[PDB]
């Protein structure tokens, strides 16, 4: 089993400034790390497959990058439909999911 | 003997464990060796007290052959 | 191969220009002396079928030999010769002189 | 469902004998190259490898057609059904395409009619190494290719702007040289056949002596110092003093032997040999040194005294000296 | 997948293996390029056998040397000879093995160290015959000082070699 | 080589020792290099028993 740890648990963050979420991976797992969000009461939405691949519909401020096992997922311009949970999933093998990132508005 | 090993080696594949040919190799370099160094021995004595240097010649005559005959047996039949 | 003298006639378009680039062949051994060209017909018990011959005299370079393999001949004889410089009391050092230079 | 229409009608009615615009003008042909990697060079064959990727665009009007799909991306299936420029490269004693999976061919028409097309190649390319300053030796040597059979009045190739792209260097086989640079350039060559117009580009390869050091002039100059040291040893008839000479000149033999089959048979001095002959040199003196004191140590005691201190300081300031214009001449070249 | 039975290697040893999917920028375009990577590890048992072990044969037969008496010259020139000779063939024959590289490798570095060795023997011999009959009990001093020098610098360098290339 | 040590005096033991040691390893090295030629077959041909012949007379 690959234990994914994801960094911070929660962060609480104002509109329009940088913020980065760090997911790391036990063993190796090339660049099947993927970035899902869940907004409340809605199943996860896929944002980032592969390790920097924007899936189509993602507004290009979601950016994505990854390495062997460090992998970081940056928002730019922050909007106020982000606030969400951030989940990183490694698809290198059997499927495991970090605890996720629950972004707040501040 | 290190001729010996060097013209052997130069026809067989890069192998990490030690062949049986190897071994033998090796037994005979260090029965070898072990003559230089009860030469050297007796040297280191031979001005202070030759009756010794003398006795472990004699000893080396008698006991190199044997000790010899016995790796030759126990490496003979350990593998035939 | 199949086709017989009086099938096919082979000759040499130029008769002496017919080959060229003979004067710039470099060989790190040899130098190309010169070269010939032959038209000639050679009998088989299938019937007589046209030939040429192209041919290279190739001499061998001697200086490399000379480095390699003569010198040192001369300079262990000369080594073996310098054992009668010796006294004949130092056996071991003229016997030394010349089982080495045998085995050189 | 209409590119197969597409296709079949530009083949129907098509001769791949004959070149575009057969009788009218000569073919242009622009070339581009990218270079993976360029091998080893031994210089024993005096030839090296390269691996590339060989790109080739022309036009053919009767290619064109005229629909939406702008571009016919094609696999090597249609290589053969079409006319192909028949280059070849000169100095290449041998080289093949790629066959695994498939023919690693790539065929590309545009809707003007312009095709490109692209392969895979191994080339082992021949070029005579001047093997003097050896291992301090610099070379650039070439990659030329043309049409075989076509004179420069039916196809003419013109390198484009940014023709050779090389890859990172990093991961080459370049063991005794480094890549410096390369550059491109065109001519046209006489042959039985007619005028070629010939496309070359030269590799600039430097020899890094990192190799030759470690493998011949350390031990070299250790076998000397080793010679000297026989200027201390006790001054008599002792073997060891001889024993030690005659040992000196064997080992010095066998380098020197080991050293030359480094390298193909070369009649001319390169270098390295002019060094392990002065090596050669140096350790004969001191040999004859030795014989010429023990001799007159029977005849004068001051002499052969004397004489043993003057070699103990006269060879290495020879040596020094030796080693020092050696460099300073070979290095500054 | 590989094999339980599919292994022909001899000198290596294959840990694992390692996939990945990229992307590769080409004049051409943009291609899907799938890696895999074979993790190798090499068995060092031949090279142990085949110039380590002769090396610290040959040291360790130059060291010998220094037991002889000093009366016996002719013996410790030979021991010293015959070991540099040795010494030299060995290199030679242990950098026959490897692709020319430019740059020095372990096996280099241990080599050259046992060079140095083997000569620095040959040295203390010749300053010995150098300072006897003229200063003996000098001459004693350093050889028997030498004796003890000589093997725990030895044994020194090969713990610390060691430890430096297989703790890694 | 090896018979020529018989004429030398018996006040010379290093040279005779050479004498003997060094037409040993030549008779050794001869011997490994004679069969290099021919294929590895599993019995004595005629050059092996006149090498083994020598290597006896040097020997003794
Ligand atoms: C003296 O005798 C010698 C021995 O007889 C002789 O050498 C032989 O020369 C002939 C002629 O040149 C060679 O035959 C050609 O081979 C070309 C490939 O060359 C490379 O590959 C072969 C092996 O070929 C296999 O693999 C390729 C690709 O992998 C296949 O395309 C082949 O069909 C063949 O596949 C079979 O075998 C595979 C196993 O290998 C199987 O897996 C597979 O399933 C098949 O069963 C190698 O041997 C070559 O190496 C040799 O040659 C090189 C040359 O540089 C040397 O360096 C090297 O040292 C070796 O000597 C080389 O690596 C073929 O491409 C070629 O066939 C095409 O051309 C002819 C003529 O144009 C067409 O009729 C033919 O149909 C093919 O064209 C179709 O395919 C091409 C593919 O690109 C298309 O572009 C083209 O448009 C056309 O497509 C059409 O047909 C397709 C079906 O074919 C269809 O799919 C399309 O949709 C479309 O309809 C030809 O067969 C032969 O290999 C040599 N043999 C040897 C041992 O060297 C020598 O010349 C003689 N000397 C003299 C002076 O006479
Ligand atoms: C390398 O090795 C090859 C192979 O041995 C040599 O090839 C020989 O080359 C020489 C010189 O080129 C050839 O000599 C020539 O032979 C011709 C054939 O003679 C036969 O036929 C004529 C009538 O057709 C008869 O008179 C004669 O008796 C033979 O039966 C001659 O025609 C040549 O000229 C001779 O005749 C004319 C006219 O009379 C005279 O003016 C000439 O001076 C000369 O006498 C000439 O003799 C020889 O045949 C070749 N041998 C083979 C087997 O092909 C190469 O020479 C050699 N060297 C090099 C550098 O390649
Ligand atoms: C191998 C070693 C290689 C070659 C060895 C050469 C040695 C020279 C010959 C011995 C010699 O000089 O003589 C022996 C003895 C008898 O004296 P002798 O009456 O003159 O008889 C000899 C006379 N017939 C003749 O022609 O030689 O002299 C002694 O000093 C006796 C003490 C030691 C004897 C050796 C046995 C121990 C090892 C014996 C070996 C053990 C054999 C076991 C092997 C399986
Ligand atoms: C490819 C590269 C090849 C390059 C080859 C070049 C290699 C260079 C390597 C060259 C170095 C050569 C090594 C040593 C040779 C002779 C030393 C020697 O003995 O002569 C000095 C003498 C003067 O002092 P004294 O006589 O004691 O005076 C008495 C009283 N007044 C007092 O001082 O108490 O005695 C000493 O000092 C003894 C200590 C040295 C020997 C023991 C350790 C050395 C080896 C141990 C160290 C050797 C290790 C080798 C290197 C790691
Ligand atoms: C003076 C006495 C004679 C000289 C002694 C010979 C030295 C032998 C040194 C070889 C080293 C050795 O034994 O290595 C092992 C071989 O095992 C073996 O198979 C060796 C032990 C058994 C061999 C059979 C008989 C041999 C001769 C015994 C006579 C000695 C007593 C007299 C392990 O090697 P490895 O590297 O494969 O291990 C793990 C590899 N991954
Ligand atoms: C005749 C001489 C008598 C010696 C007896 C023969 C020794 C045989 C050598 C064993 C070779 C061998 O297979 O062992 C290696 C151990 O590697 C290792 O890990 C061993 C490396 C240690 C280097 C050698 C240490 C000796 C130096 C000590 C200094 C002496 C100073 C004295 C002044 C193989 O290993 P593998 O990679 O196949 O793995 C799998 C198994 N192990
Ligand atoms: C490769 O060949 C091309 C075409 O001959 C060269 O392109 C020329 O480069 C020079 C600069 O050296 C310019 O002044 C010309 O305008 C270029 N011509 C064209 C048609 O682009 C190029 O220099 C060559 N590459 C080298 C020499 O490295
Ligand atoms: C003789 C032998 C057989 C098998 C493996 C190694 C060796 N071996 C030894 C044990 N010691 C040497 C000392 C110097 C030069 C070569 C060797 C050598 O080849």
């Amino acid at each position: 089993n690959i234990v994914m740890t994801q960094s911070p648990k929660s962060m609480s963050m104002s509109v329009g400034e940088r913020v980065t979420l760090s997911c790391k991976a036990s063993e190796y797992v090339g660049t099947y790390v993927s970035w899902y969000q869940q907004k409340p009461e809605q199943s996860p939405k896929l944002l980032i497959y592969g390790a920097s691949n924007r899936y189509t519909g993602v507004p290009d401020r979601f950016t994505g990058s990854g390495s062997a096992t460090d992998f970081t997922l940056t928002i730019g311009s922050v909007q106020a439909e982000d606030l969400a949970d951030y989940h990183c999933g490694q698809s290198y093998s059997y499927p495991t999911f970090g605890a996720g990132t629950k972004l707040e508005l501040k | 003997m290190t001729t010996i090993n060097t013209h052997l080696r130069e026809t067989l594949p890069k192998i990490p464990y030690v062949k049986a040919i190897d071994m033998y190799l090796m037994g005979c370099f260090v029965f070898v060796f072990m003559a230089l160094l009860e030469y050297a021995l007796v040297n280191y004595i031979f001005f202070s007290q030759p009756a010794r240097a003398a006795a472990i010649d004699r000893w080396s005559r008698i006991f190199f052959p044997v000790v010899f005959s016995f790796f030759n047996i126990v490496y003979w039949l350990y593998y035939v | 191969y199949g086709y017989t003298t009086d099938d096919i006639e082979f000759y040499w378009r130029g008769d002496d220009n017919a080959v060229t680039g003979v004067t710039k062949i470099e060989l790190p051994q040899f130098s190309i002396v010169d070269y010939k060209l032959i038209t000639k017909k050679v009998v088989f018990s299938t019937g007589s079928y046209p030939r040429l011959s192209l041919s290279f005299k190739l001499k061998r370079n001697i200086g490399y030999f000379i480095l390699q393999t003569y010198m040192p001949s001369i300079l262990i004889t000369i080594l073996s010769w310098v054992s009668f410089w010796i006294n004949y009391d130092a056996s071991a050092a003229r016997v030394a002189l010349g089982i080495t230079t045998v085995l050189t | 469902g209409d590119v197969t229409v597409i296709l079949n009608n530009l083949l129907e009615g098509y001769d791949n004998k004959l070149r575009p615009d057969i009788g009218v003008k000569p073919t242009l042909i622009h070339t581009d190259m990218y270079v993976n990697s360029i091998g080893p060079v031994n210089a024993i064959n005096m030839e090296y490898t390269i691996d590339i990727f060989f790109a080739q665009t022309w036009y053919d009007r009767r290619l064109k057609f005229n629909s939406t799909i702008k571009v016919l991306r094609l696999n090597s299936n249609m290589v053969g059904k079409i006319w192909i420029p028949d280059t070849f490269f000169r100095n290449s004693k041998k080289a093949d395409a790629h066959w695994i999976t498939t023919p690693n061919r790539m065929l590309r028409i545009w809707n003007d009619g312009r095709v490109l097309y692209t392969l895979r190649l191994t080339i082992d390319a021949e070029c005579q190494l001047q093997l003097h300053n050896f291992p301090m030796d610099e070379h650039s040597c070439p990659l030329e290719f043309s049409s075989y059979g076509y004179p420069r009045e039916e196809i003419v190739y013109q390198w484009k702007r940014s023709s050779v792209e090389v890859g990172d260097t990093r991961s080459w086989r370049l063991y005794q040289f480094s890549f410096v640079g390369l550059r491109n350039t065109t001519e046209v060559v006489k042959t039985t056949s007619g005028d070629y117009v010939v496309m070359s580009v030269y590799f600039d390869l430097s020899r890094r002596m990192g190799y030759f050091t470690i493998q011949t002039y350390i031990p070299c100059t250790l076998i000397v110092v080793l010679s000297w040291v026989s200027f201390w040893i006790n001054k008599d008839a002792v073997p060891a003093r001889t024993s030690l000479g005659i040992t000196t000149v064997l080992t010095m033999t066998t380098l020197s032997t080991i050293a030359r089959k480094s390298l193909p048979k070369v009649s001319y001095v390169t270098a390295m040999d002019l060094f392990v002959s002065v090596c050669f040199i140096f350790v004969f003196s001191a040999l004859v040194e030795y014989g010429t004191l023990h001799y007159f140590v029977s005849s004068q005691p001051a002499r052969a005294a004397k004489m043993d201190s003057y070699a103990r300081i006269f060879f290495p300031t020879a040596f020094c000296l030796f080693n020092l214009v050696y460099w300073v001449s070979y290095l500054y070249l | 997948v590989v094999a339980e039975d599919g292994s022909r290697l001899n000198q290596y040893d294959l840990l694992g293996q390692t996939v990945d999917s990229g992307i590769v920028q080409s004049s051409t375009g943009e291609y899907v390029v799938m890696t895999t990577h074979f993790h190798l590890k090499r068995k060092i048992g031949y090279f142990v056998i085949q110039t380590y072990l002769p090396c610290i044969m040959t040291v360790i037969l130059s060291q010998v040397s220094f037991w002889l008496n000093r009366e016996s010259v002719p013996a410790r020139t030979v021991f010293g000879v015959t070991t540099v000779l040795t010494m030299t063939t060995l290199s030679i024959s242990a950098r026959n093995s490897l692709p020319k590289v430019a740059y020095a490798t372990a096996m280099d570095w241990f080599i050259a160290v046992c060079y140095a060795f083997v000569f620095s023997a040959l040295i203390e011999f010749a300053t010995v015959n150098y300072f006897t009959k003229s200063q003996p009990a000098r001459a004693a001093k350093i050889d028997r000082l030498s004796r003890i020098a000589f093997p725990l610098l030895f044994g020194i360098f090969n713990l610390v070699y060691w430890a430096t290339y297989l703790n890694r």
